């Protein structure tokens, strides 16, 4: 979704059970607009 | 000399981040391009000011 004029990002993004830091490609900014705990998750998936 | 001057190591830690975050290298009053430069595949933006 890079390059979108995305201002939020839906906060059912983290229910995905195959999706890790590289299958998502978007700019930083807004990428932290989601709770915290769907990141942390995906965070957690990527660690093998 | 340019190009062992700014060897690959050294445009590679002074690569930074635009505005549309993402990988972009300044250059700026340069005499050239070092062949280094184009060894940095990541790149995504190539800015050039008075080469």
């Amino acid at each position: 979704l890079r390059g979108n004029r995305l201002e939020c990002l839906p906060v059912e993004l983290g229910e995905c059970p195959l999706l890790k830091r590289s299958g998502l490609v978007v700019e930083e900014d807004l990428f932290s607009t989601l709770p915290p705990e769907v990141k942390e998750r995906l965070w957690r998936a990527d660690k093998e | 000399n340019l190009n062992n001057e700014w060897t690959l190591d050294k445009l590679r830690q002074r690569l930074t981040k635009n505005a549309q975050d993402k990988l972009e290298l300044h250059l700026f009053m340069l005499s050239g391009i070092p062949d280094t430069v184009f060894d940095l595949v990541e790149l995504e933006v190539l800015k050039l000011e008075l080469i």
